[PDB]
């Protein structure tokens, strides 16, 4: 049983991380130019506020 | 829309006015031209590919015929022999003072006032393609888009013209009719083009 | 006062895609 | 409705209207018109599935007829022969200019001006699958939707329309009436969109 | 446009003239040179490329004819008979001054007043390249460029100009239809200036 | 230009439970 308490523990911690953990944006497209966005370069100047 | 349905709805919501029918037309076509002056433009004003022949030892280049503005997501292109060829880029005019004098394929391309101008001298015969919005007349399209798309954006601001030149108090509540028009068309114009693509942030 | 302007010659024309 | 209690309604509501029906009817089509061109898309204008076929080494494909705008969770899907499908994706032209010359199956397109670009070009001929909203005076169903659904906008406007034309006060009361009505449609068509959808991040 | 169409534009709008003609061709023209005097240079104005040559030993050089104000990312360039060039800088006369007496290639200047000054004097003839900004009745090019682009600026001032002149109040109005239309044309300039631009730092 | 409009011909009906 302890060891089973330890299995939930563990996997419960995972699991959550697996769902959510990630780098994701919020915007507005209709301002942007998506062209840009996408874009990596070592600098770049994406256009509008 | 007809062209002629137009004049009709012209009338009818002028008060069913009958003998300005010339009047009528002068004044639709001076109309059309205006709104296509404005600063902005809509969705349907965008050209067939067209290209350009340019000869050797030769920098400058004509802008095409009744030009408005280049396209944000379209450049100019060369197409060699093969049928392949290489995105150019544009940079200030200063920018581009350095190739003077250097020899290769096109490289950058600058406004200008009236003439795109190539510094990589092309020393042999070259051809390159655009996207551009245009003027409404230059377009082969055989009719008249703007008369199918926003009708009553035209409707509204010839009436407003020759209510004007009536010195009528509802001049405006035309003015202000087109604008909303005006407005929405530049929401469905956005709307449009976003439409179905997925960014990501690389 | 010598400012000359360059005169441009060369030939404008373009050309359009058949569908 | 049955385009009759409509036409009596209007009658009715402005003023107990006795010959004015012809008028009636040719702005009230204008107004179905209008509205189709405004900004915004009702559910009840989705058209049904559509596919069409293309023949060899044409990537310019022209856009379908009554086309508006896409639909936003779907996309072009590409239906191959052997039953197998995939669904292509989208991008500016700027960032599908690079394909240029590379054979195989399509992978991608863009809206550009009228005609769709499909730059993985094929060799044969090949099928394809499209989704879009239309115009009802385009639309294969018996029936014009509009009337179904939503008659009061279209009941208002039209008024609006025929009682702005005499230069009447109560103009701006009825198109305030019409605001409301589209506000409400606006908030119904949210309504049923999420309906009854179930989300979790991943 | 033609220059008749603008004008039996601006009899018909304000108020169906039939004589004034003479009035219309003479305020007219004058509208064309003030807003050329005001503080802003729409595109069309741009000049085409200049070049001149100066003797030795006179470092002083008037201002080419029609002159307003130099393309901002445009500077003044050297031709040396070899076909090599560059550009020279461009500081205060104050800066400037310390090279009194250093021989040999131009490379700095000053706007001063009314004459460019080359403090590097050369000893003997050389030639410059240079491009700036002149008025349209100082261009090379057959037509007027201003009733091309932007009639309606042309058609309302002179309009505002001739209803202010008989003491009548839609001058304000008109006034205010003029400014519109200029912030309209102003947003343009930068519409095309930055059209489709790539930056990037360094 | 050759969009074709599939058909829809599967019967279209429902029911509903008596109480």
């Amino acid at each position: 049983p302890m060891n089973d308490i330890l299995t939930w523990l563990f996997d419960s911690h995972m699991y959550n991380k697996r769902q959510i953990m990630n780098n994701q944006f919020i915007g507005d497209p209709s301002a942007l130019v998506v062209k840009d966005v996408e874009s990596k370069e070592p600098g770049k100047f994406i256009r509008l506020r | 829309m007809d062209k002629a349905t137009l004049v009709k709805t012209i009338a009818y919501r002028m008060g069913n006015v009958k003998g300005q029918d010339t009047a009528i037309d002068f004044e639709l076509a001076l109309s059309i031209e205006r709104l296509e002056g404005q600063e902005f433009v809509p969705w349907f004003l965008l050209s067939e590919n067209n290209f350009f022949e340019g000869t050797a030892q030769e920098n400058r280049i004509p802008v095409p015929r009744g030009f408005i503005r280049e396209y944000e997501e379209g450049s100019l292109y060369l197409r060699r022999v093969a049928g392949t060829g290489k995105c150019l880029i544009k940079k200030s005019q200063d920018q581009l003072l350095k190739y003077e004098g250097m020899t290769g394929e096109p490289s950058h391309y600058s406004l200008t006032n009236q003439y795109f101008r190539i510094y990589p001298v092309p020393q042999e015969d070259f051809k390159v393609e655009l996207l551009f919005y245009r003027k409404s007349s230059t377009l082969n399209v055989e009719d008249n888009p703007w008369y199918e798309y926003a009708a009553e954006l035209l409707v509204a601001e010839t009436i407003w013209a020759m209510l004007s030149a009536r010195r009528d108090k509802m001049a405006d509540y035309w003015k202000s009719v087109a604008a909303d028009q005006m407005r929405r068309l530049t929401i469905l114009d956005a709307e449009r083009r976003l439409a179905n693509q997925e960014i990501f942030m690389g | 006062y010598d400012w000359g302007r360059p005169v441009k010659p060369v030939g404008s024309d373009w050309s359009t895609d058949t569908p």
